[PDB]
């Protein structure tokens, strides 16, 4: 209701931080220097620039490292030449650019994010060709948060989960505690999924694989031995969830205060039920 | 008699920096204003014509409670006539005399409204740099207001300041010793000392023998009477630091217990009474959300280490050659990338290529600075269908390759 | 439309006459050392001269005229554009091949190399000084890539971008 036109109102300037850091790399870059990269930075994503052309071509993401280490891992004794050697141009061969405005709105933001399935929006000035920020769906709901109370209730922040029916219930892509990191990172490219329930042999999940926890691989130095179990993998750092009865703005309340991108939907026990991602929500606060 | 606009104008209220001041009164009701003279022929004898049109344009769109207004200016064929705020008070300085120094009550609500005139200044991008007791004025009523620019000027991004001005005492170590600084920490500076003066009655560094007198000065060492408790004392220390790095902001004053008790909340731009403008608190009561903390709960996305040691950044590019070897280096290194260049100065290029895919120009500003003792540093500057940054990067690296 | 006439000279009671005062003498009034007078005159050239002490006199460094008698008299040139002050600043005002000043301590502050504490988005940074902005600032080259960062800003925003180019 309100909630959309919100959205049409505000730019996307308006979610842009007072100061930020935005780690650029050039396509002809090294693939494996690049992950690297993005450990040190802190950075998760990083636009690519193609210095021939002179123009932006895309972004390189922990998704990419997750093709790569698949694509290529034939064992632990024997290294990935390929991750070793590509530049990130050379792999842009084997395997569009989406960017908006930042005088766009914010529900073009929202709209663009959905319409090509992505999960990381570049934000780059027409005027100067510049790239300013990288918009994700946390940054644009924990806005959305700040005017709450600005602009006062709609009617369905107080319907339950189970009601408004937001989220997937079906066919749920889960691992088993034990399930070997390879496999899981095959998991990821099959049903483009941001994260893998692990659960026990009762069935009840134990911890969650985002892939968010695969540049540790990075970090650590591990990733030329993927036949290491998942908990193996989640070791250091050795779980957020919901109800079908609890009302939408709890949801929302415990995604944003958590900063994480879903929450499983359990049974009356641990026992998953289905997943409320957060691309679920903004998708709900814009068709209607 | 002498009228300026149903204005008559009358004696002399003083000389300032730049041009002659006299009170004006209205002939029909009486209203007193004050009357700057400039002087179009000394203007124009000088390059201050350009200099004269900034404060203008700047004085005139002020409007703070304790900065004298500027109320019109009038043109004539030989003189410009300044029509501002009168005030009977007369200066600070000569408040300091009468009285022996000021009781800490009023002297701490006199020091509170001449910072929120800074404040302002420095958020308008202007910095005073002629702040004086002598400069800062009273009304009827006690209230400081801060005048005579004169020595001010504007404050770009990526541009230091040349120019040494100022009284002898009042003025920063970096002031007096004709260093780069970069504005706002020479002003409050200034306002440590007239803190000093406001509480003590005395100046913290004078001498007669104006070569010790700034030997004081870089050295930073004042006598605290013991009148002065521990808290204000603490505070004077943090304001008159020599090294401008470890120079309180307006920010940390803005913190300090001493400056914050008795403080109305009218006079700065975040607290309770000060205030699109609903959306800007909202916004702006979420430090954390546009601006990032320093050295409790782990952000998700927090990298972990590769442990390799983190490589540290640093400034540019340097050298220990001599000074005329770098710039002939520096020469012979733009012939290879075509670059074309204007000298400002023996150390201070301008230069610029054509970018051949876009066709747009893109340009940057070189300059050496001297580190340490044998050392040197070159700086490097932007300046304002690809991308403006990415040419930037690209232009300084081809010129940082082909030069040793 | 006030026109300043100023006595810069000596003098115990001085007058000025002119084509205003139909060369009559009007009484000046006396600072310290000014002997001033403001009249209202339109646009045009005017001629007028100082009396001094019962002597006629002129302003040396005034452009004057002959009347083809003898008598030398000022001259002043009341423009249309004396009267606005922007527009009497105005009227008052490469790619050649050749042929050091202490670095200042604000330019020392890498606004990389300070931790931002594990609590908000690694993506945040402090609010830089804006003497640092536009600078640049590099690493140590590492198997042939380097790379460049600088702080610009958009709006009143500030983005400090990071430039990993191989050489
Ligand atoms: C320091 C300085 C500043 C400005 C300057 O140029 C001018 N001085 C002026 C004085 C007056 C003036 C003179 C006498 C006056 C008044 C009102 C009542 N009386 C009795 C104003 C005027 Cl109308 C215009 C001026 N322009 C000259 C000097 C200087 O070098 O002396
Ligand atoms: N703005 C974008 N433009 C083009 N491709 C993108 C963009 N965002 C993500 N991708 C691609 O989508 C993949 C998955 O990343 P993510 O969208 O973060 O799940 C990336 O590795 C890119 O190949
Ligand atoms: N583990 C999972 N199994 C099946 N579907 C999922 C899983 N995680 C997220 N989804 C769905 O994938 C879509 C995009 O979610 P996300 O990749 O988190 O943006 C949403 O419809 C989610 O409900
Ligand atoms: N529902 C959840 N419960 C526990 N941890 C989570 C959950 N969702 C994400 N995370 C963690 O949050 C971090 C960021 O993941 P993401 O939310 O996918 O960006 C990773 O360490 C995930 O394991």
């Amino acid at each position: 209701s309100v909630y959309t036109s919100f959205m049409k109102s505000h730019r996307c300037y308006d979610l842009i931080p007072t100061s930020s850091k935005l780690v650029v790399f050039d396509t002809s870059l090294q693939v494996k220097k690049a992950f690297f990269a993005l450990v040190t930075n802190g950075v998760r994503a990083a636009p690519l620039w193609d210095s021939k052309k002179q123009s932006f071509v895309g972004m390189l993401t922990i998704t990419d490292f997750i093709n790569i280490l698949h694509r290529y891992y034939k064992s632990a004794l024997v290294q990935i030449y390929e991750l070793e050697e590509h530049k990130i141009e050379t792999w842009r061969e084997v395997y569009p650019l989406v960017c908006i405005s930042p005088n766009a709105s914010l529900f073009d933001a929202v709209s663009s994010l959905i319409r090509n399935k992505i999960h990381r929006l570049p934000v780059i000035d027409p005027e100067s060709g510049n790239t300013l920020y990288i918009l994700t769906h946390k940054r644009i709901l924990k806005f959305l948060k700040l005017f709450i109370t600005e602009f006062p209730k709609p009617e369905f922040m107080s319907k339950s989960l189970e009601e408004l029916q937001i989220g997937t219930y079906a066919n749920i892509a889960m691992v088993r505690t034990t399930t070997p990191v390879y496999v899981a990172l095959g998991i990821f490219v099959q049903h483009r999924v941001s994260a893998l329930p692990v659960v026990d042999e009762k069935g009840r999940v134990v911890d969650i694989y985002s892939k968010f926890d695969v540049i540790n691989l990075a970090a650590e130095k591990t990733y030329n031995n993927l036949d290491v179990s998942v908990t193996k993998a989640l070791q250091h750092r050795s779980v957020l969830k919901c109800y079908l009865h609890e009302t939408l703005e709890t949801i929302i309340n415990r995604l944003v205060e958590a900063e994480v991108h879903r929450l499983v939907v359990v049974d009356e026990n641990d026992v998953v039920k289905g997943i409320v991602s957060l691309s679920d929500i903004l998708q709900a606060l814009v068709l209607t | 008699r002498v009228k300026i606009g149903h204005y008559v104008l009358g004696d002399t209220l003083g000389v300032g920096t730049f041009g002659k001041v006299k009170i004006g009164e209205h002939q029909l009701t009486g209203h007193k204003v004050a009357v700057k003279i400039l002087n179009r022929q000394k203007i124009r004898s000088l390059d201050v014509v350009g200099k004269i049109k900034r404060e203008i344009q700047n004085l005139k769109l002020f409007r703070h409670p304790h900065i004298i207004k500027l109320y019109q200016v009038i043109s004539t064929p030989t003189d410009f006539f300044m029509v501002m705020e009168y005030v009977s008070g007369g200066e600070l300085f000569d408040y300091i005399c009468k009285h022996g120094r000021v009781e800490e009550m009023e002297a701490r609500r006199l020091f509170q409204q001449i910072l929120s005139a800074v404040d302002y200044c420095h958020r308008h991008m202007v910095v005073h740099r002629d702040l004086k007791p002598e400069n800062v004025l009273l009304d009827a009523h006690m209230n400081a207001k801060i005048a005579d620019f004169g020595l001010s000027n504007m404050m770009s991004d990526g541009e230091f300041l040349r120019t040494s001005c100022g009284s002898p005492n009042y003025a920063a170590p970096e002031v007096i010793s004709g260093r780069l600084y970069a504005g706002p920490e020479v002003d409050i500076w200034s306002c440590g000392v007239i803190l000093y003066a406001l509480l003590c009655g005395t100046l913290p560094f004078d001498d007669e023998h104006v070569p010790t007198l700034f030997k004081k000065i870089r050295g930073g060492v004042f006598y605290i009477p013991e009148y002065l408790n521990r808290s204000v004392a603490t505070l004077l220390m943090h304001m008159l630091q020599v090294d401008p790095l470890k120079r309180a902001t307006i920010k940390d004053i803005r913190e300090h217990e001493w400056f914050k008790q008795d403080l109305p909340s009218y006079l700065f731009p975040e607290d309770p009474s000060y205030d699109i403008i609903d959306n800007r608190r909202i916004m702006n009561q979420a430090s954390e959300f546009y601006l990032a903390s320093s050295p409790l709960k782990p952000h998700p996305e927090r990298m972990p280490p590769l442990a390799v040691k983190k490589a540290k950044w640093h400034l540019g590019i340097r050298s220990q050659s001599k000074p005329y070897d770098i710039m002939a280096e520096v020469y012979r290194a733009m012939k290879q990338l075509d670059f074309e260049w204007k000298v400002v100065n023996a150390y201070h290029l301008r230069v610029r290529r054509k970018n051949p895919v876009t066709g747009n120009y893109v340009k940057m500003s070189l300059q050496l600075y001297l580190v340490d003792n044998r050392s040197y540093l070159l700086d490097f500057k932007s300046i304002d269908l690809g991308s403006h940054t990415m040419d930037f990067f690209e232009m300084c690296a081809s010129l940082i390759t082909t030069l040793a | 439309r006030p026109t300043v006439f100023r006595w810069t000279g000596g003098g115990k009671e001085v007058y000025l006459s002119g084509s205003f005062n139909n060369w009559s003498k009007l009484p000046l009034t006396r600072s310290h050392n000014n002997f001033v007078a403001i009249l209202d005159l339109p646009e045009g050239e005017h001629q007028y001269k100082f009396f001094v002490d019962g002597q006629w006199t002129h302003d040396p460094s005034e452009p004057i005229v002959t009347s083809q008698l003898g008598t030398v008299n000022n001259i002043i040139q009341v423009k249309k554009t004396d009267f606005e002050v922007f527009d009497a600043l105005m009227v008052d005002s490469q790619e050649p091949y050749v042929c050091p000043p202490i670095l200042p301590p604000h330019l020392l502050q890498v606004i990389l190399n300070k931790d931002t504490g594990i609590s908000c988005d690694p993506a945040l940074l402090p609010e830089p000084n804006h003497v640092m902005l536009n600078h640049l600032y590099a690493l140590s080259i590492k198997d042939g890539v380097m790379v460049l960062s600088a702080t610009h800003r958009y709006k009143k925003k500030y983005v400090t971008t990071l430039l990993y180019k191989p050489i």
